[PDB]
């Protein structure tokens, strides 16, 4: 009932899956961030 | 070796190669049509029967079956 759908057999080639790697590292996936909350932080919770 | 020499009355037949090259590419109507004298005679033709079907399972192909 998968050669009537047209899907893809789990059984012989199709028993597994390939996956291409990304190679990045998590040097450049950083939440990057200067000065932007350092505003709103500190005069929210003086005195109240 | 001595070899086996003389005349003998050969004959020839029906079922030539010129009037059974029949090829199809895409659509109806192929492009290659033998002669249609037939005569109980359809021995499958272009077609991918379930016994063909089941020799595919056997190699354990998956995309030549979604391919075909």
């Amino acid at each position: 009932e998968c050669i009537i759908l047209g899907q893809t057999m789990s059984i012989g080639t199709g028993s597994f899956k390939v996956v291409k790697g990304t190679n990045i590292s998590e040097k450049d996936l950083v939440p990057k961030r200067c000065l932007f909350e350092s505003l709103s932080n500190e005069a929210a919770l003086k005195a109240n | 070796a001595y070899i086996f020499f003389g005349p003998i009355y050969y004959q020839k037949l029906k079922h030539m190669v010129l009037d059974k090259m029949h090829a199809r590419a895409r659509g109806p109507r192929a492009v290659l049509t033998r002669q249609p004298t037939e005569g109980r005679s359809r021995d499958g033709g272009l077609r991918l029967g379930e016994m063909e079907r089941d020799c595919v399972i056997a190699y354990g192909a998956s995309q030549l079956l979604l391919e075909r």
